């Protein structure tokens, strides 16, 4: 059945993804709590997610394709009141802001904009930025911090 | 770095289970696999009448393994005379990161699986969305789905090569339900459906009236 049958017709496959890191993570480095504190917004990390195993032409489409197949969407814990910001652990008083195709990425669900998708290749691209929590009283603290998000693809 | 082998499953009612073959494509570390079943409002179930086993498991680097998909008894409930629908979840939990001040990115599959009776098992290569029906409406078709299983639409035009690659909004239809589309009056209308297998077919239908049928 499906993976255990084996015959001529092909089955297609749902997307496995990689980054240029083997914990598919990208690391923003040491921050400044004063930069951070006055406003301040970290320097712009790529967030370059290869899509392998599958066809692309569904996200943005490779070559073309207007359709749409397959719904993409982040998802993750976001701070009070801003949908646009991944929360983030160890207390620190940061926030994750990703962006798309210009526009930000929102992490409560609503489907996210498969049209990142660099043209040629099979890689989305988003850019990520830490900045201070958009809190009350978020005050940003030092410390390590870390959050995850959930890259969900739901397959029409 | 988890993956599944499809991009929808079929359940044949007439066994008792099934296995979905998953994958750790990273080749320098672990990572957990969560496996669960929704209903077809995308609710997680977890006391059946489909059960996702086991719920968790490892994935060492690079191996292959395999979720069961299995019923209970009550499954018996559910119609037998046309398809139910469920949802299969694959979510990978990665590794803690051995960096700081960091971002993780974890994938979720989310597929469709149709649970398909024994009344309506169906054969290998057999075809039944051949069965729709268009009907013209001010503005668009009416897209008639006459058979026992779901239909998935996902192109509408008046070419094989516009229903292909036009633009259109992919719409499933239930078991005996119908659906309206917004579209142009097309006298060769051409449709295209994804099948069992995630393949593509494209109908061509003949019209008479204000009603399109497949052509023989």
């Amino acid at each position: 059945q499906g993976k255990v049958t084996f015959n001529n017709t092909v089955v297609d496959a749902p997307c496995s993804i990689s980054q240029k890191s083997a914990d598919q993570s990208i690391d923003f480095g040491q921050l400044s709590k004063s930069f951070l504190e006055a406003g301040g917004v970290s320097k712009p990390m790529d967030l370059d997610i290869e899509l392998v195993n599958c066809d692309i032409t569904a996200f943005k489409g490779g070559n073309g394709a207007k359709k749409g197949t397959v719904k993409l969407a982040f998802t993750g814990p976001i701070v009070n009141g801003h949908s646009d910001e991944l929360d983030t652990n160890g207390g620190t008083g940061t926030a994750i802001v990703v962006q798309g195709a210009g526009k930000n990425v929102v992490f409560d669900g609503s489907e996210g904009d498969a049209n990142t998708l660099k043209d040629g290749e099979n890689v989305l691209h988003y850019t990520a930025v830490v900045k201070k929590s958009s809190a009350v009283g978020a005050a940003v603290t030092e410390g390590a911090f870390s959050a995850v998000a959930n890259f969900n693809l739901t397959y029409q | 770095a988890v993956s599944l082998d499809r991009t929808r499953a079929v359940f044949d009612g007439s066994e008792k289970s099934m296995t979905l073959d998953i994958s750790n494509d990273n080749k320098q570390l672990p990572y957990l696999a969560q496996a669960w079943i929704e209903n077809e409002n995308q609710e997680k179930i977890i006391t059946g009448p489909v059960i996702a086993t086991p719920p968790v498991q490892r994935l060492e680097p690079g191996a292959k393994s395999m979720v069961r998909l299995s019923t209970t008894p009550d499954i018996s409930k559910l119609p037998q005379d046309r398809e139910s629908l469920f949802y299969f979840n694959l979510r990978e939990i990665p590794p803690r990161s051995e960096k700081a001040n960091v971002l993780q990115i974890a994938l979720q599959t989310k597929i469709k699986l149709f649970y398909r009776p024994a009344a309506i098992k169906t054969r290998p290569n057999e075809v039944w969305q051949d069965q729709l029906i268009l009907n013209k409406v001010s503005g668009g078709y009416r897209i008639e789905n006459p058979t026992p299983y779901y239909v998935t639409v996902i192109g509408l035009g008046g070419s094989e090569k516009q229903a292909e690659e036009g633009e259109f909004e992919t719409v499933m239809l239930s078991p005996r339900s119908e659906q309206t589309v917004k579209s142009a009056n097309y006298n060769t209308p051409y449709l295209s459906y994804i099948n069992d297998y995630g393949g593509r077919p494209v109908l061509s239908f003949i019209c008479n009236g204000s009603r399109c049928s497949v052509k023989k």
